[PDB]
């Protein structure tokens, strides 16, 4: 109890002069509260549900009618220095480690590279289930995004970003922004979920990362009154995730000249709105118009620094990107 | 409803200037946004002015900067339109109203809470 | 928002000239509403991770140091048609199934039932996890049985049972109380995470059937302020889990003196308790000193039927368990 | 706190008939369970009789069992505790209490927002 009051400390995330007594809420006037974000637990599993049921009752048998393989990986043939290697020194042997293992070998470098690749596909997913989680979140990112698009349309926020901070700390909270917010958090504790069970032998790096800070930024965001810039940023960066999953799914029914295409765009867009759009709109909007009109706050230190971590992510995978748009030509 | 009564208004002779007051009898008036619009005759509610919680933030017209201020004061929940060289524009019925949802925008219809309003006469 | 409004009718939960309105939480005294049990989800995701700490650095090095087999299953005998059988047909053949093999593949059914033994065991998990979430059932079952007896010595309606309908519903939460009940929620939707996600390809019947009948009671029992007669169900039940747990582990450390002991007591303890105790007293208390010190409500048709299927269920389960003791005798 | 004032004492003829009121100033007097205590000269207290919210369960001691009655009135925010047939031991100060958490035991420890209290003389 204690401790939550101090971590809770109104000098550091409130700016100067609020406190959280004023936010509280009222007959006429409701503020958003931490209270409100219990719900997305819940929301969360319904989703996972909702995802389950939508995986296995109408992906499945829209793969099967793309002829999708509905079987599994291949065999490798029998080795016992291969299987010895694989099973103790490593999984994915780069050039120094193909030549290696053909000089102690004395066999072709190309046998134990079709070896090593069978053996990973053995032990990674197979293609049907992989085409069925990219059209799942291809139909929940574009749900999103429209969504968004169609909430930002009418807001004064859009146009003018000197309108999230118009009357800070006195913002009402409105249906479609909560509505916004809450499925925003609920779809990230999803994916949470899906990462710590299902996938906890499958990545744990830059995208749990990711999903880390994405789920701290929307929280405190949230509970600081400052969620009218979150919007700017979550209908920003949800733009460009609704096109890669159209290019994994035309690349898994072996679709080349759509998967090329769709790559392209999607190169496209991240690029425009991530490098281009997001540190010019939003970084301006933040570092310098937020400590303008709203005043000195402390919390500044911890909001920037994340986004700023976010955009360096955001620019690693720009480079992985540069190079298969490369390949794409 | 915290519903507004303008006051402070006659007729003024032309080049004058002219204090207006809108009071407001609630006790959550400083936690909104105020603005000022004006009904000219045989035309439409147009924007004056509008003022923030705390007078950080204060919008004009683009007909009226310099000419008009506005101010507002927390403890006696009222606000002041100050009118300086009034040209025969300014002639209409002017209504106090209050921002619902602190969008900031020039709208008649993003204000509610209105009240009976003023009435100003310019020669 | 209507068919919420629909579906919480005053008329059927709460009693006859009771409202919703008497029950909101008002200045001088708290009372338990529906929106406290949000906290259930996070609180249970926090004992998921707990759990997989617990089982990977605390459990494993402990089965280590009791020469648990670290190892996984053995490898069955190659045969083509046992396997084209164990594939097609069924995975747990019977003595009927084991006659027509040894019939069709002119083999000892000896040599059949090992086969199948062995490529059940290589289906079936291995025996370190099982001992890991044993050791930590025995340990939460352990918590929570000690917890409830702490809070129940010192409780009024512990000794008669007509003091959980006292001052209907003019009853206060209690910090004690409420943790009780989160607890207990949180624990059961833990299970529920654990196995949609980890154990979806295990067990769905009689124990997941009894994981949503707990819940439905908890929560609805929890909204209703009916929690003082709950207390007493959640500690009887739990008195018998915390020596089945024990018995498995001794079990699975090759003990069989210990194993045989502690399944002669859990057995005990489980007859004594749920046939018993449980339906003389708690079944009384709820079937007709409810009705008469309460009212005429209806929800007591939806209460008591459940309560009658968990009694149904915990004699299933004792039936199971009676023979196992003529085996132990 | 709903600090309850006992009246309705003085001193009776034995075997006699006394009615005592316990009055609370509050507006949530009605959803409690409250009981009334008695402490002997030279003793502690003891539980007399307590009733629920709204009347369903009088309980009493083993000593006042017919002879005392007691019954509440909501609208009135009122207690009323007939003693009958008074023997010598009913001599004490009487205290009308209230139930905290609505755990309908015989205690003192239980009852808070005591009253200053009436007193009984039976001769
Ligand atoms: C390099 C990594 C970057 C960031 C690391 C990722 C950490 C973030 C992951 C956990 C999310 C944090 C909170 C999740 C639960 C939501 C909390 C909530 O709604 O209520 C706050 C609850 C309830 O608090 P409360 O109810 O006492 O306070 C409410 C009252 N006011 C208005 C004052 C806030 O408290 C917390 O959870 C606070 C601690 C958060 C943990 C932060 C660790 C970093
Ligand atoms: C044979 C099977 C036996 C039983 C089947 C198992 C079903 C039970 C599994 C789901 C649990 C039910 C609710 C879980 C979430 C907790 C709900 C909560 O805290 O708030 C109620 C929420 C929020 O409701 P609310 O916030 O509008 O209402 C609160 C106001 N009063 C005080 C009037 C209740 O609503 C629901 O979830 C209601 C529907 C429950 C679904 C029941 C399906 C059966
Ligand atoms: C991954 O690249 C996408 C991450 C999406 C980020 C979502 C964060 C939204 C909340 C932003 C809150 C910032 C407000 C603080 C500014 C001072
Ligand atoms: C499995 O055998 C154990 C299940 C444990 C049951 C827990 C349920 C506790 C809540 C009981 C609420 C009943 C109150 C309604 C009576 C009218
Ligand atoms: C904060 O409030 C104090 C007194 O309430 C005042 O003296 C000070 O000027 C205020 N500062 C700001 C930045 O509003
Ligand atoms: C319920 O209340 C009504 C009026 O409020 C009353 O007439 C009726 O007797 C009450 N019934 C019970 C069982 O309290």
């Amino acid at each position: 109890a204690g401790i939550l009051a101090w971590f809770w400390n109104e000098r550091f995330w409130l700016p100067h002069n609020v406190t959280w007594a004023d936010l509280k809420n009222t007959e006429e006037a409701t503020f958003p509260q931490a209270e409100d974000l219990y719900l997305a637990f819940p929301l969360a599993f319904c989703i996972f549900m909702v995802r389950l049921i939508f995986e296995r009752f109408v992906a499945k048998p829209c793969a099967i009618a793309l002829n999708i393989q509905a079987n599994g990986p291949q065999i490798a043939p029998p080795n016992a220095i291969l299987e010895k290697v694989f099973t103790a020194i490593t999984k994915h042997p780069d050039e120094k480690r193909l030549e290696g293992l053909s000089k102690q070998l004395d066999w072709d470098v190309r046998s134990i590279q079709r070896w090593f690749r069978q053996r990973r596909n053995q032990e990674k997913p197979s293609t049907l289930t992989r085409f069925c989680e990219s059209m799942w979140r291809f139909s929940f990112y574009l749900y999103v995004f429209t969504y968004g698009v169609r909430f930002l349309k009418k807001t004064p926020w859009l146009w003018n970003t000197r309108h999230c901070w118009y009357n800070y700390p006195y913002q009402p909270l409105t249906t479609d922004l909560h509505y916004y917010y809450i499925l925003e958090l609920s779809f990230y504790w999803s994916l949470m979920f899906s990462q710590f069970t299902d996938i906890k032998r499958k990545d744990f790096g830059i995208m749990f990362l990711h999903h880390l800070v994405s789920i701290f930024l929307i929280t405190f965001s949230y509970v600081n009154n400052m969620a009218r810039v979150g919007t700017l940023v979550l209908c920003l960066h949800d733009s460009a995730d609704a096109l890669l999953e159209a290019a994994k799914m035309a690349n898994y029914a072996k679709f080349q000249k759509m998967c090329d295409l769709l790559f392209v765009m999607f190169a496209v867009v991240f690029i425009t709105t991530r490098l281009g759009i997001f540190p010019l709109w939003v970084l301006n909007t933040t570092l310098f118009e937020s400590w303008e009109i709203v005043g000195p706050y402390p919390s500044w230190w911890v909001f920037n620094l994340l986004l700023l971590l976010v955009q360096g992510l955001n620019c690693f995978w720009s480079y992985l990107i540069v190079k298969i748009a490369c390949k794409a030509v | 409803q915290l519903q507004f009564v303008e006051s402070g208004g006659g007729l003024v002779q032309a080049g004058g200037s002219l204090r207006l007051s809108c009071a407001a009898s609630g006790r959550t008036f400083s936690r909104y946004a105020v603005g000022w619009f004006r009904q000219a005759p045989g035309k439409e509610r147009e924007f004056v002015a509008s003022i923030t919680w705390n007078g950080a933030t204060t919008y004009y017209a683009d007909s009226v900067k310099g000419r008009f201020t506005i101010s507002r004061d927390n403890a006696k929940n009222t606000v002041y339109l100050q009118m300086n060289s009034l040209k025969p524009e300014d002639t209409a019925v002017y209504y106090c109203a209050l921002d619902l949802y602190s969008y900031g925008t020039r709208d008649v219809a993003d204000f509610g809470s209105w009240g009976k309003g003023t009435r100003v006469t310019v020669s």
